[PDB]
RNA sequence: UUCAUCUAGACAGCCGGACGGUGGCCAUGGAAGUCGGAAUCCGCUAAGGAGUGUGUAACAACUCACCGGCCGAAUGAACUA
């Protein structure tokens, strides 16, 4: 366990972010391309999962 | 232990006797603690072999880390008779013996430390530094603390904290701090209202501390004592204002209790200045490998170590300097001897929850006072073996009387008044001997609150017993202990021959340990239960030999599905026999499901006077008066789940057809159609019968075919529906986390039934129907999805409904029927409509 | 603009006779038991705290009646608000900035001020004692009644309030979030 | 009493024990509409009625809950209706 | 292309409320602002949905819809190739 508060400083800048659908990048908390090329910027955007 | 055999001196002297019980987690520093307090004894390989663990007795114990159970300890302690009248107690003698006893964690085993904890002196739990309280310290300590039991803890491994961690002067104290008062508040859940004073002070010598691999610990007094022979007097004094204050020491000797200094600087620790600092100085001292700070630190603490015992550097200058500051005897022991309770005092208040019966009579005063020349009754929860097949030990403990070898005594039974002449027994006891840890030491007369061996009676109790010879006295509580009773596992021998050693193997594993039981299918069968899931590997593991003989093998076992049917059934059915004798019309009328619950109890039991059940009938049920036409005898067994019909014409029939017909129909009302079993709340109604022929022309062969496809077929027209138990649990658990309990309820299709509140907020238990074919795991995903600090109850009450269309293989039901019918060994369920209906 | 229309009548039809004309800009509130001081205050002024007109509100005072509409056109910042009356502001005053009802933050946001916690007593069982491990204070049971050992801070100034150790600070019952009806500008007529 | 999980108004404070109702949302509805309103709600569901059975309604404006304040009975009557969608009391607004 | 919003201060951005009725009706052991069944509501209003989404097992703690302040203007969607 370490102190809550500093909790909403790390898992804020690696796990709370966004991710896609066909290629499974990680994307910022508002997006609605997948800005590797490859999946050609699709539409389709989930957030990542909740903690534990 | 030098006490050998001077070791009768010490039980007469029963002021000078203590006893405990050290509970705690499983891989957390119970077995090794202990090894340090019979470090002391010499008993163990002295010089110096550490890692005794006392508690091995067997294998599978060393190979893991575990611990079962575990038998007592013998020691004799020596100190100054000023270092021991700091207790309330008239005591007298020097010596003490510590005649130790203790029980595991493991949430699965948790009612052993029940038999190990209404029997036991004071309990001592332990906590490790870095982890803090764990989940089940608190709640395998608090079942029980309604005893009452003094609960002194004990933490320990400071050690790992103290290399690993790299722990400064703040946050170990900080640690302290917040592990020691959440775990003290939780003492006062349910303390009494006078007598629950056993808050944990640290000040007053409680929370003594150290490592089982280093081996040594202390509380407060023996770094205020060896540290009071210098700097001031007295112990009680610098010992009582410490902890928190502080003094100043650069310039001045102040003791004020704020934080600034005159100028603005923070002060100190009260704690790590005074009586810790040497433990930083010392191993960050040592595990840097200087040679320039250890000689001239020595120096600095009391001089010497000894002999060869300098240059083994690497662990071992690590591993003696602490053995040669303080034991954890002079240490742990003297916090033992100082505040715990002998039996003459803690005694007093002890068997009122015990004694069952008022407090009238001579064990009123003869327990209270417990008395070495009164009666001479005991009692006896845990059954420890030894290495043969097993006739194992009784451990009891005599509250009365010195007990004495070669004698004669009345033994009784679990539930039991000595009213009645049944399961009282009168017979004389084998050999009367003590054990230490893993040997044994016959004695001959005890005295009150001393737990002893008992040899040969373990055969005349079952799981539990009291032993009296006074009788007009009661028994000895069982309590309504603790968790789990709980699991189901079926087991069977392999190569069909083994039986008697499976059945006496079985019959005398429930008289080995009462935590698990065994009982008896509907079939029979041999099914055991359980407490969990790694408790029946590690007893039901090891049911392979030392306890059977023989290996066997494991199945899931095999739910009692039913039978019923409910509506109208359908059609009047027709049955022409395979001889051209008779017809059989019918329209069966099941009854309704309330004789489920009133057709065993004792409101009905059949074959009486045929007009006292017309008046319960007509009474109670809803039928008419005119049932004393209606019913003869039914089937199966005379306690059948029917009372027969009369929609056969009233002109001459049924007086020589009866004796095959009633005796036609037991199956299918034993054995059924559709699923292959019996039915509930049946009646079938034949209308129409034929009997064209006299008593030469009919018989036994013609005549039993003659229900051959009626109460089957007009049984099976019209829904019918096969039928489960639904078992009556209950879950208990305080509302931190009960969150997972009604998902996880929801998902194995359960149903709740209430909630229920207590005077505080622990054991808020569930009531819930959760039906028999997905209740096998149900405990194990019921810790997944709490975590621990949820103790299940199971039990059986009630026969449920379901509805999910059997004759179809479709559903749920088409499911259970069709697997169930591949192990069954038959095929597919019959279409017929053709067969069963022979359309004339 | 059409339903900004109605937002020119409900501001015309209370800028026509009467009295007085008191403007608040209240930024922060708690809007509930400010509005039973409006119900306290029913019929007595009816607030409009309205929309961004500020430009607006000053420059459609043509009718010039009372030319002094033109007041909070170079006040185009602050959330105004209109109340009048016919009586003397002076008792009115003196209950209208007692509206200091408050509840927690918004679960970690601002602190108005850094808070010293003395050893004051509560009067319940023993709840959240054991949930005392963010903060870390010495607090010990007795007699069935929580006491403080000593005295450990709370919040300090440059950082606020949080969700670790001020989740429990309203345990000890102090006001922090609320910013009352404070006072911007009054003049009568 | 209530069907509803009812809100009550008594404070626990020395001999102070008598169960008295606030006037809330479901509490008026048990006692103006039918006898049947404490029964015949266990298996039913019943949104209708529109017989206008009360005009003087505002003998409880003291006691239910002070939120409009300036008017009789003006606001509440298109609260319930809807609040209240067992019946709608009046044919003022639906 | 079509339908819209505004320098009468639009849009995004941060500061702010995010209610009283009323922990709305049934349902639900319980379903309290956010969980199933229909409907679908006024006062305060600057605002409030039977609430956008987390949240306790039912609560309490969080995010907006609406419109307040920021500063000075052009933006928003659906589409079409
Ligand atoms: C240990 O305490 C209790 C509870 O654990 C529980 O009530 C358990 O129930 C076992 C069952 C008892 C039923 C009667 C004996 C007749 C039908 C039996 C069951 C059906 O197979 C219903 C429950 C569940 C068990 C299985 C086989 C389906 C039963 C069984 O033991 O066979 O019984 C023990 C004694
Ligand atoms: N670092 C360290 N490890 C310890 C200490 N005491 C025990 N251990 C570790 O614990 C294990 C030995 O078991 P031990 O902890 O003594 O007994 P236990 O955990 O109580 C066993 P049970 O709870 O079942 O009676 C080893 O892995 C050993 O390294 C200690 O003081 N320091
Ligand atoms: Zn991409």
């Amino acid at each position: 366990i370490i102190e809550p508060s500093l909790k909403a400083l790390a898992s804020k800048y690696n796990c709370d972010k966004s991710v896609c659908r066909k290629c499974y990048a990680r994307l910022p908390p508002r997006a609605t391309n997948c800005r590797k090329r490859k999946c050609g910027h699709t539409n389709q955007l989930r957030p990542k999962k909740k903690l534990k | 232990a030098f006490t050998v055999d001077q070791m009768r001196s010490l039980m007469d002297k029963v002021t000078n006797v203590r006893n405990m019980s050290v509970i705690a987690h499983v891989d957390h520093g119970k077995s090794t603690l202990t090894d340090s307090l019979v470090q002391r004894a010499g008993i163990i390989s002295a010089a110096k072999a550490g890692e005794a663990r006392f508690t091995d007795t067997r294998k599978d114990e060393q190979e893991r880390g575990i611990t079962i159970k575990s038998t007592a300890i013998s020691l004799y302690s020596e100190m100054s008779d000023e270092d021991v009248k700091e207790i309330k107690q008239k005591t007298d003698g020097n010596s003490f013996l510590i005649n130790l006893i203790d029980s595991p964690g493991h949430v699965d085993f948790s009612s052993e430390v029940t038999a190990a904890l209404r029997v036991t002196d004071g309990a001592l739990v332990v906590v490790d530094t870095i982890e803090g309280v764990c989940v089940q310290t608190e709640t395998v300590l608090r079942q029980a603390l309604g005893e009452r039991i003094k609960p002194v803890v004990v933490i320990n491994k400071v050690d790992r904290a103290l290399l690993e961690l790299q722990v400064s002067k703040e946050d170990l104290y900080q640690t302290f701090a917040r592990t020691v008062e959440s775990v003290n508040v939780i003492v006062s859940t349910y303390a009494d209202e006078v007598l629950g004073d056993v808050q944990v002070y640290p000040a007053r010598g409680t929370v003594a501390f150290g490592s089982g691999l280093h081996g040594w610990a202390f509380t407060i007094r023996q770094f205020a004592t060896r540290y009071a022979k210098k700097f001031g007097v007295d112990k009680a004094k610098m010992m009582d204002r410490l902890w928190g204050d502080s003094f100043f020491n650069p310039k001045t000797k102040k003791w004020t209790n704020k934080d600034t200094d005159a100028e603005g600087k923070p002060l100190e620790r009260a704690f790590n200045m005074f009586i810790l600092d040497p433990i930083f100085r010392l191993f960050t001292a040592i595990m840097n490998f200087k040679k320039d700070e250890i000689p001239v630190l020595l120096e600095k603490l009391e001089i010497v170590l000894k002999g060869d015992e300098k240059d083994l550097e690497g662990k071992a200058l690590l591993k003696v300097v602490m053995r040669k500051f303080l034991p954890a005897a002079d240490a742990l022991l003297e916090m033992i001897v100082l505040h715990l309770p002998s039996p003459v005092t803690a005694q007093a208040y002890r068997a009122e929850q015990l004694y069952e019966g008022p407090a009238d009579d001579a064990n009123c005063i003869a327990i209270k006072n417990c008395d070495p020349k009164a009666d001479l009754m005991l009692y006896v929860s845990k059954m420890v073996p030894t290495s043969d097949k097993g006739r194992f030990y009784a451990f009891g403990r005599v509250f009365a009387g010195t007990v004495k070898s070669g004698q004669k005594v009345r033994i009784q039974g679990p539930n039991y008044v000595p009213g009645k002449k049944d399961d009282l027994f009168i017979k004389a006891i084998q050999r009367v001997v003590l054990m230490m840890g893993r040997f044994v030491e016959p004695i001959d007369d005890c005295p009150a609150g001393n737990i002893i061996g008992l040899v040969g009676i373990d055969q005349f109790l079952l799981k539990t017993g009291t032993l009296t010879t006074s009788e007009t006295a009661h028994n000895m509580k069982v309590m309504k202990f603790s968790v789990s009773p709980v699991v189901q596992v079926a087991v069977e021998v392999k190569n069909a021959n083994d039986l008697p050693k499976l059945v006496e193997g079985l019959k005398r594993l429930s008289k080995s340990d009462p935590c698990v039981l065994t009982y008896m299918s509907e079939s029979g069968e041999h099914i055991v239960a359980g407490t969990g899931e790694l408790h029946l590997e590690i007893c039901l593991q090891d049911l392979e030999h030392d306890h059977a003989g023989v290996p066997l093998k494991i199945s899931p076992p095999v739910v009692a599905y039913r039978e019923t049917v409910e509506s109208e059934s359908s059609q009047t059915a027709l049955s022409k026999s395979p001889n051209k004798h008779n017809r059989i019309y019918l329209k069966a009328e099941p009854i309704d499901e309330e004789v489920s619950l009133a057709i065993e109890n004792g409101i009905i039991n059949p074959r009486d006077d045929f007009k006292a059940r017309a008046r319960i009938m007509a009474d109670d049920y809803g039928w008419d008066v005119t049932d004393a036409r209606k019913i003869w005898c039914f089937g199966p067994d005379g306690n059948g789940p029917n009372l027969v019909i009369d929609q056969t014409k009233a002109v001459q029939y049924l007086h020589e057809i009866k004796d095959s017909v009633v005796a036609a129909f037991q199956w299918a009302t034993k054995e059924g159609p559709i699923f292959g079993e019996e039915m509930r709340s049946v009646r079938v109604n034949i209308l129409d019968v034929t009997l064209h022929a006299d008593a030469i022309h009919r018989g036994g062969g013609q005549i039993i075919p003659t229900m051959r496809r009626a109460t089957y077929a007009g049984f099976l027209l019209a829904d019918p529906k096969i039928q489960e138990p639904v078992f009556l649990v209950e879950i208990q658990c305080p509302e931190q986390a009960v969150g997972g309990i009604y998902s996880v309820l929801n998902k194995k299709r359960g149903q709740v039934v209430s909630e229920e509140q207590r005077p505080g907020t622990p054991l808020f238990t569930v009531k819930a129907y959760l039906p028999v074919n997905e209740s096998f795991g149900f405990t194990g995903e019921l810790r997944q999805a709490t975590g621990g600090q949820a103790f299940p109850q199971m039990v059986f009450d009630h026969w449920s409904t379901l509805g999910s269309d059997p004759l179809d293989p479709t559903s749920k039901a088409g499911e259970i029927v069709l697997a169930a019918r591949k192990r069954h060994g038959m095929k597919e369920e019959v279409p017929g409509w053709q067969e069963y209906y022979d359309k004339l | 603009r059409e339903k900004k229309a109605e937002y020119f009548a409900k501001l015309r039809e209370y800028l026509e006779e009467y009295k007085s004309l008191f403007v608040v800009g209240v930024d922060n509130v708690s809007s509930q038991q400010m509005h039973e001081v409006r119900k306290e205050l029913r019929g007595r002024a009816v607030v409009l705290m309205g929309k961004n007109t500020m430009v607006r509100r000053a420059i459609r005072g043509f009718l010039s009646d009372l030319p002094d509409f033109e007041k909070l056109l170079p006040f185009v910042k602050g959330n105004v608000g209109f109340v009048f009356t016919n009586e003397p502001l002076t008792e009115i005053k003196n209950v209208i900035v007692s509206n200091r009802v408050a509840a927690p933050a918004r679960a970690g946001a601002v602190a108005p001020e850094d808070i010293w916690v003395r050893a004051v007593n509560t009067g319940m069982e023993p709840g959240k004692t054991s949930f005392f491990q963010a903060l870390g204070v010495p607090t010990k049971i007795a007699r069935g009644t929580i006491e403080i050992v000593s005295d450990v801070k709370v919040v300090d100034a440059g950082n606020k309030v949080g969700q670790s150790e001020a989740s429990l600070l309203n345990l000890l019952n102090i006001s922090p979030f609320t910013f009352g009806l404070t006072v911007v500008q009054v003049y009568d007529n | 009493k209530g069907i509803k999980v009812t809100v009550q108004l008594k404070i626990q404070n020395r001999q102070a024990a008598a169960s008295v109702v606030p006037s809330a949302s479901s509490l008026v509805i048990t006692a103006l509409k039918e006898p049947p309103r404490d029964r015949k709600k266990d298996k039913n569901v019943k949104h209708s009625g529109n017989i206008q059975l009360d005009e003087i309604i505002e003998i409880a404006r003291q006691m239910r809950d002070k939120s409009f304040g300036r008017t009789l009975a003006s606001v509440t009557k298109e609260i319930l209706g809807t609040a209240q969608s067992v019946g709608c009391r009046v044919d003022f607004k639906n």
